[PDB]
This record gives structure tokens, sequence and C-alpha cells, in this order.
């Protein structure tokens, strides 16, 4: 079955608002926290235009296509997945209008070109240059975790972004795959967004607590055997001969006590004091006599934390993945000044930190572990995304929708060319711009109009970035706020919405395909 | 995992209470009319009094349930 | 089933709402379809390739317009949208008033009359271009990625591509006709420079053969491309009986080892220190070869002895006696075992019946591999085509014009029936000046009569429409080029279309 | 939302209405609850005891819906539960009486963006203020009406009149067996739940009370290697009886011998195990019985996982089934072990007292458990609101008193804060009288009534309503001085908490 020109275009103008009509209550402090109980079938929670999209089972076949372009963004970004979502359906608005007035969805396009272009150029024309420094970070911290979450929790959140950003700058890494680490706690409360300087390990060790606080640490992270396996296998399995099997369970009991007489070997080579922790760090499990033996003699054998860990173990601890105890020394072993196993909630979560040439220096976040810790997981992440890029770019611009009254405004005063070609996409262009800053001035229940014209003439008059108050949807200085734009972020949601906004523009007809 | 709220429910369980009690309405001094009642067991089901047919009734409800537990009590 | 009309109508039915979108769907200025896949998909498709496969067959005659638009593809892989769209586009007009004349027939004439006058318009129009040259042939071959558009190979990959059915031509049939093309073929590549992506001769075996034992380089010792039963024969040429007793193990081993050392006997006098055992490869076979010094080759087939039949140029050996180095890994050879990312690729060069040369195409990915991949085809599809046919002509409504009232100048010429065709085919030629304004959305008709116009003082010799600046004007200027090839190969096609569900007055089971 | 596709159970009208709307229905409970009450919830888990209940906790156990906010908000409820057992039948009602307050102002175009925040704001000028409005606290644990009062309301709230005795007897427990130095258990100290008695007769009875029965003798030693088994016995081969009259009398005997030497075996390992007691989860047989009064074990004769369980928490032990000779990973715990005679029962006392581990527990002797959980209930949310771990309850007024004052310092900070916050913390001045309501209700006045005289009572901290005669016309229960007394604690989480749950609820769209 097939849907002829206007019909499959109504189709494609049709799913847009909706998506943006989340956004409008999504978008910034304005916006609203989305608990999904439908979307996954899971109990969720979020804020941001790229996230609310896939968490959804979405059957729309419109919007099929659009969980895709603000991914490739927010993995960038972080924000304007919340904005770009919103200025392709309001760029579909212009555009319907402009074919509902008539015209093709070509001679629509063309004006886009110099229209994105100018606004592109404007990119240039307007970027800021902030020198990037922890207090302006964390405002472009704050701004995309305000956009996500309170301001109380987006500097919550701020410090704990803010801090690792700088750490990775000590890893002489612009953006950030490492210190990335946002560790969940259990907790009574996820107010506490915390950092370690070093990892959070997972499993001190089945028999917990065995040196629990190493303040000097000679870490060997050891994907060995102290669980070799305690039980009943032949060949590794049940053969068909039963007396087979416990043949060798005894040697693999024994190859344990292998590694761990070696540890009684190395934890004497490597410490012969409880004092500068030699800390076993296992891959696979450790058996509680292993940790017996080792706990004793003030040991700490770590048991399954993770392969992420025995990387960040061996990177940030400057440590070591040693497949074999034998006789090591204590700088064969990374060392970390602080150890400590630590339990709040169930699990013990043993903190190895103060790591010596720190490869990963944990985020905390400390919680219920729900969707709400998740929902402060994401907007960090997203917000780590947001300073990665204001660590990336050495220009961010306001936020605020303190840009388009800059940038729409000026294609407003003028069709880039100055030609009427591309007054059919620059309208189209200029005026989908301009959703942000009105939107949530307007959800704020203040008419964007009214509230546009100041932020433009405020622009207008003193050329001055301006910005709105999300929550109160007034002109306002975003300049100096610290809501401000990376120049990574605002750029590519254009190309987002550019490149999305004009197939679907020029697709008049649709059909089932099988 | 089905509840009724209010007035409805309250009045709704004195009836199932009380319809019994119609039966009984004299069963001590015995005199009135006793029908043999046959439950879906084939079991011919009678009384020397109100209980023993109590005993053979069952309900769903809380209320009808209690009293007949009491006047068992 | 389906008669008279039902059929002709619903011939009208079939190719014209398939090339409803497709004029859209096609010019410089192309705009895609929206579809709608059975799982709740989306596919965008400028193409009138991709359409026709999803979507489900509308009418016989489309299942009919469907392999001419596959024919076309066969030939070209483009034109596909215009082979549907010109047949359609005669079907509305022509036959149900020529029904209501009676004929099927006067409008098959007609269309082969329509066919040739655009022939006879064309050697004019279609002037030729020169092979030598790459430029004279890239601004034709540039015309070829400009509308598919991956802009950045779109540059070198026509000079690879270009160069690819440059170097696959030796074509000879004896007439030098150049269709020749499988030579050059693509290379997937991990890893790598962007660049390198280029033309080589012979096949570097990309495929099935990838060794750690190669060695690693082999390149005097011959690459031994077997057909021919590695594996033992337990008698002369032959196989016998298995061992029930004592007596006949023995017999067995002896003739079955001596078949493969009778093989390489005559296999080893040829110098491989790598046999690509297609067939009779087997664990003692090629143990042998792992015994024998020479590389033992599984997970090989025939496409890749083919391609090394087309690499080195060997001929994959049909004959269990007497192997030579001219069967196998031809000339003193070169066998390249090279890594560029984590794949052996066999290296194949040093090609004999030379100038069958495949195509080295290396990205620093598969896709930035994939962009060179792709802007190779029409490129290298136009040039077979520009190679095959060394002319271009103008695009756009000039052919569309100039043919147009010629079959209209020809109608009035015949003043007859077949005329009425004429006129019908000539509007066919139209939609295409209207598909190109169709597109950038001014209004095609204050410009088709302005191309009437064109042709009024130019004839629309060189003065078509052209798509993306959606004016009228000399494509000669513009340097936008359908080829003689790439067009009457298209407008060949639909001409016999039209004329096949328009030879449907019926369809029955 | 314009898509025949994607998903939500919210947003839009439903946000702004389904998320409001039965979040509140579900305070008709706690609209009937929290404070004294005759008004109780018969909650039927199919359990075959009809379950009377107030506890929001237990009747929102079963409550499944559709709402996701509803569907969460029970989360902070139940959080509330885990911090304070009193103070829940508050939750729900409050903030569900505090939501459509919003939802008014969202009938009046009032955002979400904004109006939550005046509740936050003044959830704050609470926890501000909510801390100077406490007056008293709890101080000497060992004490009973200091203990008994916290209790007061607490028992209270979820039942009115057995209330006292158990704040009584909750304080006769002597839960500050435990010092509340940060030290509180509730498994130690464990319910013991006795058909029959009375309810007055339910008692504390030091130790791990088992009303199941001791079988044959006692502990050996006080300090017992406690054998705490799932199926120690279960018959190691049984008897039978083919005929109808019998099956043969020489096959009766081989079954005996498996059967008494195994169980010699198995209880001389008991023995050799060094157990104590045998604590057995299934039945036991007569000759194990035999074997444990000889081996010197003493033995239980069945046990519930209420034994079971509290004895792998308690004792260490791991309950196991037993054919075969055992060993005691279990060991003891305790440092004695009885038959006492407790609801006047046999009973399985195991026993010590400690500060810390040490089992001093109650006995609740009631005909029904629908008696001794639900009042237990009501006694443990007591017992729970015991739990603080700062000694010093706080003890604000009780019973609500504290309503009046938080009521008119809200009312009055939100006529100091202008722009629509002032109306929310306006609005949060109003979901006060819920509870007094809820007392009223139950008492049978409106709170306006209630609550304008007790307008007129202006900063009082004494005067709250109830379930009483005092409640309704006078509007004037002694809810600070009183011995009906509660905690700070619970003060800063049900405000704070049911806020909490109301913060995004109306935020969330999808």
């Amino acid at each position: 079955e097939v849907a002829r020109a206007q019909a499959a275009l109504a189709v494609n103008i049709s799913a847009a608002r909706g998506l943006q009509d989340v956004l409008r209550t999504n978008l910034g402090p304005k916006g609203t926290m989305k608990m999904l109980v439908s979307g996954a079938g899971d109990i969720k929670l979020t804020k941001d235009g790229n996230v609310l999209l896939h968490e959804m089972q979405i059957q729309h076949p419109t919007a099929s296509l659009i969980a895709k372009v603000a991914t490739a963004q927010d993995d960038i970004t972080g924000d304007g997945t919340t904005s770009n979502v919103l200025i392709i359906g309001e760029l579909l608005k212009q555009a319907d209008l402009y074919i509902s007035e008539g015209l093709h969805p070509r001679i629509i396009t063309e004006g886009f070109e110099a229209a994105k272009e100018k606004a592109l150029q404007f990119l240039e024309e307007v970027k800021v240059s902030r020198e990037m420094d922890r207090e302006t970070l964390i405002d472009v911290a704050r701004t995309s975790l305000r956009t996500k979450v309170h301001a109380e929790l987006a500097d919550v959140l701020t410090e704990a972004v803010v801090d690792s950003i700088l750490a990775i700058k000590k890893q002489d890494e612009p953006i950030d795959l490492f210190m990335i680490e946002i560790m969940e706690m259990k907790h009574k409360s996820e107010t506490d967004t915390s950092l370690i300087r070093g990892l959070v390990l997972d499993h001190g060790a089945r028999h917990p607590d065995m040196k629990k606080r190493v303040e000097d640490a000679y870490i060997l992270t050891c994907n060995v055997s102290l669980e070799y396996e305690k039980t009943e296998v032949n060949s590794g399995f049940f053969y068909k001969s039963a007396e087979e099997r416990e043949k060798l369970v005894k040697a693999e009991r024994k190859f344990i006590e292998d590694r761990v007489k070696k540890i009684i070997e190395l934890k004497r080579k490597v410490c012969g004091d409880s004092d500068k922790g030699f800390v076993v760090i296992n891959q696979k499990g450790i058996d509680p006599f292993s940790l017996d033996a080792l706990s004793k003699e003030g040991i700490v054998a770590l048991r399954r934390a993770k392969r992420r860990n025995m990387e960040r173990l061996t990177l940030a601890c400057g440590g070591v993945a040693l497949n074999s105890f034998d006789d090591l020394s204590p700088d064969c072993l990374g060392h970390a000044g602080l150890v400590y196993e630590y339990t709040l909630g169930e699990e013990k979560f043993t903190f190895i930190e103060k790591c010596n040439n720190p490869r990963s220096v944990t985020l905390l976040i400390k919680g219920p572990n729900k969707h709400t810790l998740t929902q402060i997981k994401d907007a960090v992440r997203d917000g780590l995304r947001a300073v990665k890029n204001a660590i990336d770019d050495g220009c961010v611009v306001p936020g605020a929708g303190a840009v388009e009254v800059a940038m729409a405004e000026a294609l407003i005063k003028h069709k880039p060319s100055v030609k009427g070609r591309a007054q059919l996409g620059v309208q189209a262009f200029a005026d989908a711009l301009l959703i942000i800053p009105k939107v949530l001035a307007q959800n704020s229940g203040f008419d964007l109009q009214e509230t546009l014209v100041k932020i433009q003439a405020e622009h207008s008059e003193s050329g001055q970035l301006v910005g709105v108050d999300l929550n109160t949807g007034e002109p306002m200085v975003a300049a100096e706020v610290g809501v401000w734009d990376n120049y990574c972020v605002k750029k590519q949601l254009l190309h987002s919405c550019t490149v999305i906004a004009t197939n679907i523009l020029l697709v008049d007809e649709i059909m089932r395909a099988g | 995992t089905d509840s009724s709220q209010g007035i409805p429910q309250l009045v709704s369980n004195i009836s199932a209470c009380q319809v019994i009690a119609e039966a009984v309405r004299t069963t001590l001094g015995p005199r009135g009319m006793d029908k043999l009642i046959v439950d879906g067991r084939g079991k011919a089901t009678i009384s020397n009094d109100g209980a023993t047919i109590l005993k053979l009734l069952d309900v769903v409800h809380p209320a009808a349930k209690t009293l007949v537990d009491i006047a068992k009590s | 089933r389906e008669s008279g009309r039902k059929v002709q109508s619903g011939n009208i039915n079939a190719a014209k709402t398939i090339a409803d979108i497709i004029r859209t769907c096609l010019g410089p200025k192309s705009m895609m379809k929206m579809l709608l896949d059975p799982m709740g998909g989306i596919v965008m498709t400028n193409d009138g390739n991709a359409i026709l496969r999803e979507i489900q067959v509308q009418h016989p005659a489309a299942k009919s317009m469907i392999e001419i638009s596959r024919t076309q593809d066969e030939e070209v892989g483009d034109g596909t949208t215009s082979v549907i769209i010109l047949a359609g586009e005669m079907l509305s007009v022509a036959e149900h008033f020529l029904e209501q004349q009676m004929h099927p027939t006067v409008v098959i004439s007609a269309y082969r009359k329509a066919l040739d006058d655009m022939i006879s318009t064309l050697k004019k129009i279609s002037i030729p271009v020169d092979i030598s040259d790459s430029d004279m042939m890239l601004n034709i071959i540039n015309s070829s990625i400009t509308t598919k558009a991956i802009s950045r190979w779109s540059s070198l990959a026509c000079n690879i591509a270009l160069d690819a059915v440059k170097m696959v031509q030796f074509e000879e049939n004896g007439r030098k006709e150049i269709d020749i093309k499988k030579y050059a073929r693509v290379e997937k590549i991990p890893g790598g420079i962007i660049e390198d992506s280029c033309v080589l001769r012979g096949v570097m075996i990309n495929k099935d053969v990838t060794h750690p034992r190669m060695r690693r380089y082999i390149k005097n010792p011959r690459i031994v491309l077997l057909d021919s039963s590695l594996e033992y024969k337990k008698g002369e040429s032959q196989t016998d009986i298995e061992i029930t007793r004592e007596e006949d193990f023995t017999r067995i081993l002896q003739m079955e080892e001596e078949y493969i050392q009778q093989l390489c006997e005559d296999i080893i006098q040829l110098k491989p220190d790598v046999v690509i055992t297609e067939k009779g490869i087997s664990d003692l076979a090629q143990h042998y070869l792992m015994r024998a010094n020479i590389t033992a080759i599984r997970r090989v087939r025939k496409t890749d002895n083919n391609r090394i039949a087309r690499a080195c140029g060997a001929r994959i050996v049909s004959r269990p006696e007497e192997l030579r180095e001219d069967d196998v890994g031809t000339g003193a050879g070169l066998l390249e075992i090279k890594k560029i990312g984590d794949e052996y690729f066999t290296f194949i060069t040093d090609c004999k019946d030379p100038k069958a040369c495949t195509i080295l195409l290396r990205g620093a990915s598969k896709e930035i591999l994939s962009e060179v991949e792709r802007n190779l085809q029409d490129a290298m599809q136009v040039c077979r085509n520009v190679l095959l046919d060394p002319q271009l002509v103008p695009g756009g409504g000039a052919s569309e014009m100039a043919v147009a009232h010629a079959l209209t100048e020809k109608s009035k010429a015949m003043t007859g029936v077949e005329q009425w065709p004429y006129r019908a085919v000539a509007q066919a030629l139209e939609v295409i000046p209207r598909t190109l304004i169709q597109n950038c959305g001014a209004s095609t008709i204050r410009l088709l009569t302005s191309l009437r116009a064109k042709h009024t003082q130019e004839n629309c010799e060189t003065w078509g429409v052209n798509g993306e600046t959606g004016t009228l004007v000399d494509m000669k200027e513009l340097g936008i080029w359908e080829p003689l090839a790439v067009k009457l190969q298209t407008y060949k096609t639909a001409v016999e279309t039209a004329v096949l569900l328009l030879r449907i007055d019926d369809i029955v089971s | 939302m314009l898509k025949e596709g994607a998903k939500h159970f919210s947003g839009l009208e439903e946000a702004v209405y389904r998320n409001i709307q039965a979040c509140k229905e579900l305070a008709q409970t706690t609209r009937t609850a929290y404070g004294p009450n005759g008004m109780n919830k018969m909650v039927i888990n199919h359990l075959e005891k009809l379950f009377v209940t107030n506890d929001a906790a237990t009747i929102l156990r079963e409550l499944e819906v559709q709402h996701p906010a509803a569907k969460m908000i029970v989360m902070a409820s139940h959080m509330q539960e885990q911090e304070v057992g009193d103070g829940t039948n508050f939750v729900l009602v409050f903030a569900g009486a505090l939501l459509e307050l919003a939802e008014e102002l969202l009938r009046i175009g009032l955002s979400v963006s904004e109006v939550i925040e005046g509740y936050e704001i003044a959830c704050r000028k609470a926890h501000e203020i909510l801390p100077n409005l406490v007056c008293c606290s709890a101080k000497n644990l060992r004490d009973i009406d200091e203990v008994s009062s916290l209790l007061r309301t607490s028992i209270m709230s979820k039942q009115y009149g057995n209330e006292v005795f158990l704040a009584k007897l909750i304080a006769q427990a002597c839960v500050s067996i435990f010092p509340d130095s940060g030290h509180f258990n509730v498994d130690n100290i464990r319910v013991c739940k006795i058909l029959g008695s009375g309810i007055s007769s339910s008692s504390v009875l030091h130790g791990m009370v088992f009303k199941k029965e001791t079988e044959g003798d006692v502990t050996s030693v006080k300090d017992a290697k406690i054998a705490v088994y799932s199926c120690p016995f279960d018959g190691m081969i049984t008897e039978t009886k083919g005929t109808v009259l019998i099956k043969t009398a020489e096959e009766l005997m081989n079954f005996s011998k498996g059967e008494e030497n195994l169980m010699d075996a198995q209880v001389k390992a008991i023995a050799d195990t060094g157990a104590n007691v045998v604590v057995t989860g299934g039945k036991v047989a007569d000759m194990a019985l035999h074997y444990a009064n000889k081996y010197n074990i003493m033995l239980v004769r069945l046990n519930s996982k209420w034994d079971l369980r509290r004895l792998c928490k308690t004792v260490g032990a791991t309950a196991l089934p037993r054919l075969t000779p055992p060993v005691l990973e279990e060991m003891g715990h305790c440092d004695s072990v009885y038959l006492s005679e407790v609801g006047d029962t046999q009973v399985v006392v195991f026993k010590h007292e400690k500060e810390d581990g040490a089992i001093s527990t109650i006995v609740l002797r009631g005909s029904t458990d629908n008696l001794m959980d639900d009042i237990e209930r009501a006694v443990d949310d007591g017992v729970n609101t015991f739990k603080v771990l700062t000694r010093d309850k706080r003890l604000v007024p009780g019973g609500g008193a504290t309503e009046i004052e938080l009521a008119k310092q809200i009312t009055s900070y939100g006529e100091t804060c202008p722009g629509l916050e002032q109306y929310a913390i306006k609005k949060f001045a109003e979901a006060f009288e819920a509870i007094p309501r809820a007392l009223a209700e139950n008492s049978g006045v409106k709170a306006n009534e209630v609550i304008s005289k007790l307008y007129a009572v202006h900063q009082e901290g004494n005067k709250n309503v109830g379930l009483d005669i005092e409640a309704e016309v006078p509007a004037v229960k002694d809810m600070l001085e009183a011995g009906i007394l509660d905690t700070y604690l619970g003060k800063y989480w049900a405000i704070k908490l049911a806020t909490n749950a109301a913060v995004t609820v109306l935020r969330v769209d999808q």
C-alpha cells in the first residue's frame, strides 16, 4: 500500500512534533525527567533528546529514522539531541508550509544551503573562544547537567565531571575515554557523586575483608587460578567413568596451592610486611582457603574484578597483569596509595586509589542503584561528553538559545544570498533555528515573540550574546551565565538536522517494501 | 489483587453474612423448613443447627467467612 | 489472466506507477523514494534499482518491467530508471487511442521508427569522445559519479576506474568491443592508506586465499591452480578396492601416493612454492604439499583460481597428467602475500593474457574503501561504455527535444497513423525535461515550450534542461554527458519493452 | 504522541492527570490511617488468614498499577518503612493530598517546572524549622515510658486500643538490650507467635523462642553446638502395612535395622557433630528421638523457616537434610538453650544475652496470626520507630501535633516569598491537615472544624486530633504532652520522602 505526495509528506511532519513535544517538556532545566515504564518494557527515567528515543520501542516508520541521527550527536555532545530534534520538525513545519503554499522539496532544500552555511559560517562568526578552565568547564558541565537534571544535582555531578576532565587532561587526552568511569554505589541516597583517584574494585574476596585497608599497594592483577576448581571433574567435565573424576580434582586444588604457596613466597618476596600491601586481584574467583592462607598473612586477594579492572588496575595503578604468581617484586607490580575494601550497601567495594600514573580515576555515584542513580549516571556521562567537547574545542558559545538571536535573526535579517531562491530555504532554516530559545521561554509561560523580540533586539541592540532563562523564560545573557554551547556540540546538530531533514523532505511517497 | 472500597463493599459484606443467618433464623427451636442440601460432591448435607451447614458453606468473602469462623469460634 | 485494455491499461498500471516516483528519483536533482519495509522499516531510494526489488508486484507487466530494469542493470546498472520510465512513458498515451485505432501493431513499427529517428538524431548529438584522454572521458566519468555522489572518491576512483577498464581493455573478440569489466575487480583491504586505491594487473586474491604458511611471499616460484585431483588415485589414473585383507593393503598405497607423486612429479617440475588446490585438496593431499616444501593451500575455490587464472593468467589444470608453468602461475609469476590490515592478501600480479587487471582498493577502513568501491562503479561502467562506445551526447532535454520534434517532425514527415505513436514517443522524451524541472521546482511548462523553442531555434542540439540548474542549456557547455553508449543502450531497452507489454494484449495462465 | 508507534504509560494529559490521580487514590488507606483509627483494610493475599491492615507497606505490597509514579512511588513509601516504621501510614496520604494541590494549579496552569519547587522549597522550610519544633527526646531506652511514649504514637498510628500495653510490652521487651548505640536487630529481638492465651499475655521471652516443640530432652550444655537441620530425620526406611492388616510378620524388622543403626550413626554423629540441640526442619523419627535423648541432644520435632531462618541468621546455622552422619557448620551462637513453657506452650528456647548478637525475644500470644501479625505490624512499626540509632529520638509533638505548628510556619513563609511558589509553599502549608483529617475521618469530623479550631490555637504544639471523642468536636487531643510522642527522624523523612516521590512524578511524561 502506498501514500502519495503530501500523504507520505504528511507522515513526515506528523511524527516529528511529539518527539519535540517530549523535548518541549524535556529540554534544558525547563525540561522534565521522563519515566518510561512502557518504552522498552523496563521501568525507566530519562532526560535527553537522544536517549528517550532509543529507550522506547518505536513502531512509527518516521521515528525509526529519528533515533539514528541524534545518536552520533549524543556521542559527541550529550546535549542538542534535546535540541536538534526540535529544529527538524520546526523546519518540517516551515518546509511543509512552503509546499502547503506550494513548492518542490528540492527548491526548498536549495535555500537551506546558503542558510546552513551562513549559520554554520555564523558558528565561526559568533564562536566564543573560552579558555578552558574548571570554572568555565563547570559551566559547560552544569549547563548540560542542568539541561538534564537539577542545577543542584548538576553541580553535584559537575564536580566529578570537572574532576576527571582535568584528570583526563592529566592523561593528555582531549576527548575522554578513561576517567569516564562512573561507579554506581549501593546507598540510601543518590545524592553522593564522588571521585576515586583510582578504581572501585568489585570483590575484595568471597572470604571478605582480607586486608581491607591497603595504604601501600603492590598490585598483582592476575587472571590466574587461586580458584582453579575444588569440585569434581575428570577432563574438566563429567566423563563416562565416574571413578576417574576425583583423580584430577586434588591436583586442581593443588595447582591452586601451587599458586597459593607461591604467594606465601610472593607476599614474602614482594612485601615481607602487611604494611605495604601485596594485592592479589583475580579475574577468576579465588578459593576461600587461598583467601584464608593469604588473608591471615595480611594479604588481600581480590577475585573477579572485571577485565575493565584488569586493564584499569594494570593501568591506573601503574599496575601489571602477571599470570603467574611464582616470585615477583613490589615493583614488578603497580602501586596505589590507597586500596580499601569498603562496604556501603551489600557489596564490599575495594577502593584502589592514589594510583600511581592513574589511567582511571573513578567517579563514584552512591545511591539506590535505580533508574534514579542511572538518571544521574547518564547526565554526568552526557555532561562529560559536553566538557569532553569543551576540552576538545577552545571555543564554546553561550547556551540558552543565545546563539540563534545572534544566528537566526541575522539570517532573519538577510537571506545569506539576499535572493529569493534562498528565501524558500532561508525562511524555513532561519525560522527553525529559533525553536530552542523560544520553546522553553514559552514553556515557562512567556510568549515567544515578546520573549524573542527582546533577546533578538537585545542582541541587535547590544551586539550581545543574550541567553534565555530556561525556567523563567526571560531574556538573559548566557555569555556570563555559564549555559554554554560547545562549538563541537552545536555544529553537528546543524548537520544532524540538515542531513536528516533533506531526504525525508525529498521523499514524497512511501510503500510497503515486502 | 482486587478490592472494593468505601460503603459499597462494606454494605456488600453484611448480606453474605446475613443470608446464612436467614437460614438459622430459628434453627435452635428447629421448626421452619429444612431442605436436604446435596452439594457438588453428591453429598446430602443437613444439620441439627446452623453450624454444620455453615461448616459446609464456604465464601470468598473474608466478612462472610469471619462470622462463620466466629459462630464456629 | 488479463485481456485487451485490461492488459493494456493494466500495462499502464504496471510501469508508470513504477516510474511515478522514479522521475523524482531520477535526474541530478533526484528525489529519493521513501519505502516502508515489511519489518516496519524504511529505505530512501533514488534508485530504480532498489524499488522494484522491495515493492511487491503491482501487475504482471511490471514483472516484465522489472526484468528490463534488470536487463539495463545487467547491461549497465544505470538507466534502470529510464527503461521502465521510457517504456511505461510510452504505454499511457498511444495504445488505447491506437486500440481505438485498432492496433498494437502500427505502434510497434512506430516504436521501431520512433527508435531510429533518435538513433538518427543521436549520431550528430551523440558525438565521439576520445577514450585516449582520461579527462575527455573523465568529463563523462565525472558525469557518472556526480549524481550518485560520494564526492571524495568520486575524484580518485574515476581515474582509477578510468584506468580500471582501460587496463582491463585488451578486449579481443576480433571486433574490439569493450564490454570488458570483470578483469577489473575491487579489493577488500583492511587497514592501510586511504589512497593506493588503484588498478593492478591480474587478480590479487582477496577472497578465500589467506594463509600463515604461503610463506610470506612466493615470487618467482609458481602459484599452482589445481582443478585436478591432488588427492591420491589408487590405480593408474583411477581408484581400486579398499582393505579387507593383508594382500590388498600394500597394493593400494603404491599407486595412491604415486599418483600424487606422478602428479607432483609433473607438478613440482614447474616450481611452485605455493600450490593452490581448489579441488583435490584434502588432508593427505595438502599434507603432501606440507611435506613437498610447497605451500598447502586450502579453503580455496574456482573463483579464486579463475581469478588466479585471471591473475597471473594461469589456466586451471584440467589434466591430471603433465602440469607445467603456463598451466599455473603463468610467466615468472608473482604471488605476493601481504597483510595490509590482518588479512593475508594473495597478490598475484604479472598477468598473462595481459590487460586482465584487478583494482587494488585500499581505504583506512572498509567504508572509505567501499567509498572508493562504489564511486568506481558508475565510472568504470561508463568507462566500459565509453571504451565500448567512444562517443558522448549532451544530456537532459538535448537528446529529449532534439528527438522529440524529430519524431514529431518524423510524425509530420509521415503524417500517417504511426505518427501518433511518434507523437506519443516524442512526448515520452519530454517527461525528462519535466522530470528535471519536476525536481528543481520551477514550472516545466514555461521551459517545455521554451525547450520547444530551444528546438525552434537550435533543434535542442546540445541544449537540454540541466536538472540541477533547472534551465535550458548546452550540455557540451556543461560537459554533462550521457554517452551514445549509456543512453541508446537505455533507450534501446525501453523501446523493446513498451513493445513487449504492448505485444501483450492478453495475459493468461 | 503524534505517532501510531513509540510507547508510554504517562504523559500529556496523563502526566497532569493519571500520574497524579491514582497516586492520590492510593492514599485511601493512609487517608484512613496514621494515628488512632478503628478503620482497617482486609487484605487478602490468599494465605487463609484474611489480613486486617492499616500499614501502607503491606497494603501496597499487593497493589500493582500501570501508573509509573504509583508504580514507583510505593518505593519511597517503602523506602520510608525501612527508615522509620511509623510515619509510613503518613507518607502516602500527605503527598497524595499534596499532589492534586499542584494539579489544581495545573488547572490554573502553574508549571511542573514551578509548583513542586515551592513544595521542595517549603520541604526545606519544613526541615529547616522542623527540628526547631522538636520538643522532647526518648533518652533512657531501658526506661518504659520514654520508649513506650515513642511507641504511643507509632503503634497508635497503626492501631488504637491495643497500643498501650504493646508500648509497655515493647519497652518491657527492652529493645535497649541492644544498647541502641548504633545497634538494633529485628531478628535477635523477634516476634514469636503463640496461638491462644492473651495478647495482654503476649510477652517477651529473651533468647530465641520457638513455639515448635522441644522434643525429648533439652540441651546437654547451654552453649550448644546447635544442630539446625532441614531434614535430619525424615525416617530412613519406613514400616508398612500390606493386607489392611499386616504385610508380613517377617518383613517388619529389616527396615527398623536400617532406621535405627543409621539413626544410630546419624544421631551418634549428631552427637559426634557435637550437637547439644538438634533442630529438625522436618519431622523426627522416634528412633532418632530415642537416639537424640540417649546421645544427649536437645531435639526439636519440627521447624518452620521462621526457626531455620533466624537459626541460620543467629546461630550461624545452615539448615541441612541428613540421612548421613552430620557435621556442624551451624555450631551455636547461643549461650543458653531451653524447653520453656511460654504462651504456656512447650517451646524451643535458644537463649543468650549480650549487647550485640543478643536475642531478647518478643513472644506474642494470640488466637490467630491476624491477631499476632497486624498487631505485630502495629507493634513492630514502633519497634522500627524505636530504631533510630540516634538514642535520643528528638521527640516532636506526637500524634501529628506538629502539623498546626509547621502549618502556620509554612503559610506565613508562603506569604513571605513571592511568585507562584508562594502558592506552592502555601499549598505545602495545606497537606498538613491530611492526617488530622485522616484522624478526624476515622474520628468522624472534617479537618476544617479540627484545623480551624487548631488555627485558633495558633502556636500550640500539644493539641491535635486522633480517633477519640476528643478528636471529633473538641478538635483536640494533646499529642505533645501526652505519653503519645514521635521522633524527629520520621519527621525528617516523610515530609521530604513523600516530596521526593512527588518531585518528578509530574515531570514524567513518557
